[PDB]
């Protein structure tokens, strides 16, 4: 893709983000910087903010 | 905009269930479940 | 008495929902825009988008 | 003739067939000290934890190859609690005194070691049904 | 004799669907389209739309 | 077209309803449904 090789150490995480990935339709310039939170949800309800 | 990437249709649930069915038993034939048979067959030894 | 009874009741399943520990953000590359944007709105994305 | 219960205790008498616990290593042979309207006490006993002898039984030989046996409401250092008095219980007869378990899984491994045989289900499942409402 | 039955058995729902009496219709300004509609499309709308 | 503005997903049922629960009771402790504790308390007295 868009990418080069690079030295990763042992412990890196990989992800595999094809198809397993949250996306926000909303579309944002260049340079914002933004604050997101995950709230994990169950049958239970959903975690407090 | 477009159709999602991937859609979350269902779920699949597993569970891990231990269960007795009474005393000393000789040999277990079939499992039926819902008026389906599940599984048939026959064993004699503890295994899987 | 010198019986006692056990503890083991109903054993209820414990969701109590959790913060999550391990997770995130990345950019999404032209690749997945274009594997799930139609040409005609991808087209008239600007390069800032 | 049920005789079958799923419950958390052994389920089983102490020395029984389903048991396969050997008693005669534990067999104590000793003449009582004392022995009252309902206490029958001992010096040698009070060397055991309290609740050691609970649930066990005394015999003693009455005539010939036959022997009477009693039970143990609780003990309690040296002195022994039985069940129904200690009536017919001779001052001086030697008495032989077995131990009792108290079917608790972490009591039969501890003392006798004999988890293999537990038949008790300690934490298999209370009420987990799988036809139920809701499963969370 | 004397005591009597009262009424009340199972005093079914009365659904029996109505007819609306409150309603209105109204003309989409621009900015729902502007807010619904994705701009390749958008853009190709005429002014008569 | 495009998504729609919004999605009918599902539905809030909202019941009111009046029960007995027997003769003259002291107190009420917790509510129990699906094997979830819904609310857990005390109330000696008529309130909400």
């Amino acid at each position: 893709a868009d990418t080069v090789p690079a030295k990763h150490l042992a412990g890196a995480r990989v992800w595999f983000y094809d198809t397993f990935e949250a996306v926000d339709e909303t579309v944002y310039s260049q340079g914002v910087t933004l604050q997101a939170r995950l709230l994990t949800n169950t049958s239970e309800g959903q975690l407090a903010p | 905009g477009a159709k999602p990437k991937a859609q979350t249709v269902g779920w699949r649930y597993y569970f891990d269930i231990h269960f007795a069915l009474g005393k000393k038993v000789d040999e277990v034939c079939a499992i039926r479940a819902s008026g389906k048979t599940a599984w048939k067959g026959s064993i004699t030894s503890n295994g899987q | 008495t010198g019986v006692a009874p056990p503890p083991p009741g109903w054993t209820p399943p414990d969701r109590t929902p959790r913060a999550i520990t391990v997770r995130r953000l990345i950019e999404a590359p032209y690749r997945e825009l274009a594997g799930v944007i139609d040409p005609a709105n991808l087209q008239l994305l600007d390069v800032s988008a | 003739g049920l005789t079958d219960t799923y419950c958390r205790t052994c389920t089983a008498i102490v020395g029984d067939h389903r048991c396969k616990v050997n008693l005669v290593p534990y067999r104590v042979t000793l003449t009582p000290q004392s022995v009252s309207a309902w206490v029958i006490s001992s010096g040698v006993v009070a060397g055991y934890a309290d609740g050691w002898f609970t649930g066990g039984y005394v015999e003693w030989q009455v005539d010939g190859d036959n022997y009477d046996r009693r039970f143990i409401e609780q003990h309690a250092g040296a002195d022994l609690h039985i069940l129904g008095g200690t009536e017919g219980i001779p001052a001086g007869g030697q008495l032989r005194v077995y131990p009792g378990c108290d079917g608790l899984a972490q009591t039969c491994d501890d003392k006798f070691s004999n988890l293999p045989n537990f038949r008790g289900f300690n934490a298999m499942q209370g009420k987990s049904p799988f036809d139920g409402d809701q499963v969370w």
